[PDB]
């Protein structure tokens, strides 16, 4: 407590954040990538590792095959996650894992074996004293100052909407949808090939992601905006590539995020995000509908596109009943909020009963996490 | 068919469905109408002759197409050829 | 999971599936353990039972909008009858939405809803409540078959063993004037000292019971016997074409975890309604339908 | 897997030419279609409910031909004239037929105090229409209906003289018309009163059919005398709000405005560290 602070480690699908509990800012945020060399190294004395992890891997993008250990919110390479956790504990923070508790976040709906494997890895090798698993979407509402409301989360893995009612996650009304930032980046490639610019390797995917981050916005009205873009060239902007070339994105700036609202562009038969949130509220009982319409919180990396707030408000107004209290509450720091909620939750004195001791794990195997943490 | 049932014949599927639907709605008219009607008393009759004398789909096509629109909303996946694919037009140029 | 938000409707009678889809959302056991300075365990349990009875009455179609009322007794030391507030539909009724009023109609508990109760509609129940200290549940129902049975001169006929199980039937003629206190006196006269089933002519069918299960049993038997009579008295056309069962001979020959005489149907339909997802919280006589696997 | 369609399509349309109170009447008659579809009375479009928008401008709203009552929405309604000319067409790519409006047109020419006319073709009401002495008030609901007028119907009213006989047989003050062998027509100043009377007369007809079947004669029944039978809420105001509220709870986007709030909405438990809400 006083002597040692619990480690708050947020394992997002695209980025990984780490810091100490009770602190405002995470100490280290880095991409969750692992790269392996693809070319023969002929310089004898310059020093080449077998694999590069994190920011060191992203510095040398040209000579590596970048691989993501987390795929669609599901871990597909567990020793790769051992590497990313080793890099987090030893290099970024320079603290031993055996002397501090750790806090882990997770998707609202994950397989049981995934939780068991995380617990087994965290106790067996790192020998951490105490650990706890929390739902990613719950901690955002704690960071919001709220205990009742609907939380929409969208990262690089998957986009899900949950309702929370005085700290209770309703399991039936949690809805999932496969519209993440990675799919938007792939669609950005697919629409960039029209102008004449071709990107094909995993190195250029980071360039396309940076283009998506820096030059995109959400149209309030799609049909008017297409006519506006066809009429004039005032919407066009120029981006300057790492090799010195200059591209003109032009029309596609409001075509990249539009796959969120109309998933038929990507070939998916599912409904839009607004319909997903509307159906998520529709599945709950009547009594809590009024405080779900009157209380909506946006979170996640994808939700920082400019103009997403007004478009979201209009699209959820179009589906809501008449004279209904509708408001969207989007904090400016909405994709650092999960770490903030984790540090807040670890800061409390009544939270210290949540910790799982080493003796408890040694007695009850890796299956104790589900009984101890509901 | 006396004491057996009802048969409707038609040139097309929609017309035959029209005829059989008119016949069955006639029979649940007649069954609950004729209950208190004893003989010529307690009855109102219409002369067939002077009442009969009184795109562009024919009889039953509107009928059967509306029922197919009802069925396709249940996920039946019928593939009936609709003259009009949607009730609303496509959105304008804006 | 994998279930539509609203249930697809039948070619006829969309009210059944529609109220099913509404009951999927709204639980009838609205109470979850909040503060209740006036509630009792028996009062809360009877509130849940009454809400479930309202939803069951809506589910069979034994309802004519909101113009029928069902009242129960809290069995406190003074008055306190529970009634639906005036205005809410039967599929909207929850446990906390029910309104406790007095015998003359004064609202002692306004409930969870702003809608007041109908003052005129409670006098018919108040006449029965003042008539008998034994009665505890009064159900007023309107089915078309029952209205057709009430509209004929002869009334109910002993043609089924279920009508014989009904026993003596009190008949109340349609005054249509609502003359208040003497109307109450005439109800007391026609109902008599002991009776199970009342038929208020040309308007409705009334069942009175010491419990909810008893009233449900009586009204179910009455409705089914009425719709038995509808077809056969139509086809007969006279006494020369109808066999009448002898009441006395049939009744003489025919006659804790243990069930009452009317708890079986109530518990079976409560099992059905909880399998639907209404989560009524009714105390079952046996918690499981079958033995647990070994 | 669902029939559910949002009954309010006024915001997505953002077009057409509307009156100052038209967009509420459109939603109200669309809801009337939804209720008559849900009870199983009608499924196939035969121009059942007609509403007058304004006393002076006429421009009566009707359903398009070909769209079943389940699929009718607010924007799909068609504003026609008294003769049958198209005043305004909504977003409905269907051929326009105003033949069924002719039944309501002379009633519009006869009584102005009516705005809503509801025509039925249910088997019970059509059997009562073929029932030669008409509705016998042997039940409470038939007493609640009121007075009736009976009119012979030959199936056509394009003729100039048939209109005179129709408005002669309707009378100065009578809000229920019974056409022989052609079902029933109900007449109301508001859609609420007309819908209430439709429901009550349908229930009375359903009672009467079973009664005439079971009794086998008039003498086996009892008939109470019409002379013996002989804040403020309007005739259909109270029930129709409950129906709209229940459809809102299911999820139909009913645009009907509620005169009084449902729930008290006790103030929830507030924290100061809230981010201030809304997107402004
Ligand atoms: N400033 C920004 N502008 C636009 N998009 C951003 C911005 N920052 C992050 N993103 C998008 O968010 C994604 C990262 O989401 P992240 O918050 O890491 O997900 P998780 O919740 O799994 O941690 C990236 O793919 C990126 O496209």
């Amino acid at each position: 407590d006083d002597d040692i602070a619990a480690l708050v480690v947020d394992n997002g699908s695209g980025m990984c954040k780490a810091g100490f509990a009770g602190d405002d800012a995470p100490r280290a945020v880095f991409p969750s990538i692992v790269g392996r060399p693809r070319h023969q190294g002929v310089m004898v004395g310059m020093g080449q590792k077998d694999s590069y992890v994190g920011d060191e891997a992203q510095s040398k993008r040209g000579i590596l095959t970048l691989k993501y250990p987390i795929e669609h919110g599901i871990v597909t390479n567990w020793d790769d996650m051992e590497k990313i956790w080793h890099h987090t504990f030893y290099n970024e923070l320079r603290v031993a894992p055996e002397e501090h508790p750790v806090l882990l976040t997770e998707a609202p709906l994950n397989p049981k074996a995934n939780r068991e494997k995380m617990t087994q890895i965290m106790f067996e090798t790192f020998n951490t004293p105490a650990m706890y698993v929390a739902i990613q979407a719950v901690l955002s509402l704690y960071a919001s100052g709220r205990t009742t409301g609907i939380v929409m989360d969208s990262g690089d893995g998957v986009t899900h909407t949950v309702p929370i009612y005085e700290g209770y996650a309703l399991p039936h009304a949690i809805l999932r949808l496969d519209l993440a930032g990675r799919d938007l980046t792939d669609y950005l490639m697919k629409i960039l090939t029209e102008r004449g610019y071709s990107f094909t390797t995993t190195a250029e995917r980071e360039i396309v992601r940076d283009i998506k981050e820096k030059l995109c916005y959400v149209a309030l009205d799609f049909e008017q905006e297409m006519a506006t873009a066809a009429s004039s060239s005032s919407l066009e902007k120029s981006y300057e590539l790492p090799d010195g070339q200059v591209i003109t994105i032009g029309n596609e700036r409001f075509r990249c995020p539009e796959a969120l609202f109309q998933p038929s562009f990507l070939g998916m038969e599912s409904c839009g995000i607004h319909e997903t949130t509307f159906n998520s509220i529709m599945k709950c009982d009547v009594d809590i509908r009024k405080d779900l319409y009157a209380n909506t919180v946006l979170s996640g990396g994808t939700t920082m596109y400019p103009g997403i707030a007004d478009r979201m408000q209009k699209e959820i107004t179009a589906l809501a009943p008449s004279t209904m209290k509708i408001k969207i509450i989007a904090p400016p720091e909405r994709k650092y909020s999960v770490w903030i909620g984790g540090s807040i939750l670890a800061s409390l004195s009544t939270f210290q009963q949540m910790w799982i001791s080493k003796q408890e794990y040694d007695e009850s195997g890796p299956s104790i996490v589900h009984r101890k943490c509901f | 068919l006396r004491n057996h049932g009802l048969v409707s014949v038609g040139e097309s599927v929609e017309e035959a469905f029209y005829y059989i639907h008119n016949l069955v709605v006639a029979c649940e008219i007649q069954v609950r109408t004729l209950a208190s009607a004893g003989g010529p008393d307690n009855l109102v009759l219409l002369d067939p002759g002077k009442y009969k004398a009184k795109p562009a789909w024919q009889i039953g096509e509107q009928e059967f197409e509306a029922l197919m629109r009802m069925l396709d909303n249940l996920g039946y996946r019928t593939g009936y050829p609709y003259r009009y694919p949607a009730l609303r037009e496509k959105s304008k140029k804006y | 999971t994998n279930v539509p938000n609203v249930y697809p409707a039948a070619p006829q009678g969309g009210m059944a599936a529609l109220n099913m889809s509404l009951g999927m959302v709204t639980p009838v056991n609205d109470l979850r353990g909040s503060d209740s300075i006036a509630y009792d365990k028996g009062e809360k349990l009877l509130r849940c039972k009454l809400a479930a009875l309202y939803r069951l009455a809506d589910l069979f179609g034994w309802s004519h909008l909101i113009y029928n009322h069902i009242t129960t007794r809290v069995s406190s030391e003074q008055e306190h009858f529970l009634i639906v507030p005036f205005g809410l539909l039967y599929s909207e009724v929850t446990a906390s939405s029910l309104v406790k009023i007095n015998l003359q109609g004064d609202v002692v508990d306004r409930g969870s809803t702003n809608l007041g109760v109908n003052q005129a509609g409670f006098t018919l129940h108040s006449a029965v409540y003042a008539a008998r200290p034994d009665v505890k549940c009064v159900v007023h129902i309107h089915t078309p078959a029952g209205a057709a049975v009430s509209a004929m001169k002869c009334g109910l006929l002993p043609i089924s063993p279920e009508a014989l199980s009904l026993g003596e039937v009190a008949y109340h003629d349609y005054h249509g004037i609502l003359v208040d206190e003497e109307e109450k006196v005439l109800i007391q006269k026609n109902l008599g000292p002991k009776s199970k089933v009342l038929i208020l002519r040309n308007h409705g069918l009334v069942s009175v019971g010491e419990s909810v299960e008893e009233a449900f049993y009586y009204i179910h038997n009455l409705v089914v016997a009425c719709e038995i009579q509808v077809r056969t008295l139509a086809s007969a056309g006279g006494p020369d074409n109808l066999v009448l069962l002898d009441p006395g001979k049939y009744k003489a020959k025919s006659r804790p975890p243990a069930w009452q005489i009317g708890e079986q149907e109530f518990e079976a339909l409560m099992r059905m309604l909880d399998n639907l997802g209404y989560r009524t919280g009714y105390p079952y006589r046996y918690p499981a339908l079958r033995e647990k696997s070994k | 897997f669902s029939m559910m369609t949002p009954i309010n399509d006024l915001h997505t349309a953002d077009s057409l030419n509307l009156a100052k109170g038209e967009r509420l009447m459109r939603c109200k008659i669309s809801s009337v279609y939804r209720l008559l579809d849900l009870y199983g009375w009608a499924q196939l479009s035969d121009t059942y409910v007609t509403l007058r928008v304004s006393k002076e401008q006429d421009h009566f709203l009707i359903s398009p031909k070909g769209v079943s009552c389940s699929e009718v929405t607010a924007s799909s309604l068609i504003k026609v004239n008294i003769l049958g000319e198209v005043v305004e067409k909504g977003s409905s790519c269907f051929p326009v037929d105003t033949t069924g409006f002719c039944l309501h047109s002379a009633i519009y020419a006869a009584r102005p105090d009516v705005r809503c006319i509801i025509h039925l073709h249910t088997p019970a009401t059509a059997a009562v229409s073929a029932m030669k002495w008409g509705l016998l008030p042997v039940s409470h609901n038939a007493l609640l209906v009121g007075d009736m007028a009976y009119f012979d119907f030959n199936g056509e009213m394009e003729q100039e003289a048939d209109r005179i006989n129709l408005q002669k047989c309707l009378g100065p003050t009578c809000k229920i018309l019974v056409l022989r062998n052609h079902g029933v027509v109900a007449l109301g100043d508001t859609v609420e009163e007309a819908f209430y009377k439709v429901f009550h007369l349908q229930a009375a007809c359903e009672i009467q059919v079973s009664a005439l079947s079971s009794a086998g004669g008039v003498e086996n029944l009892i008939l109470l005398e019409q002379e013996k039978h002989r804040q403020k809420s309007r005739l259909g105001e109270h029930e129709f709000e409950a129906l709209m509220r229940m459809l809102d709870n299911l999820g139909y986007r009913t645009g009907y405005p509620y005169r009084y709030p449902l729930v008290q909405e006790k103030t929830k438990h507030k924290s100061e560290v809230e981010i201030p809400a809304t997107v402004t």
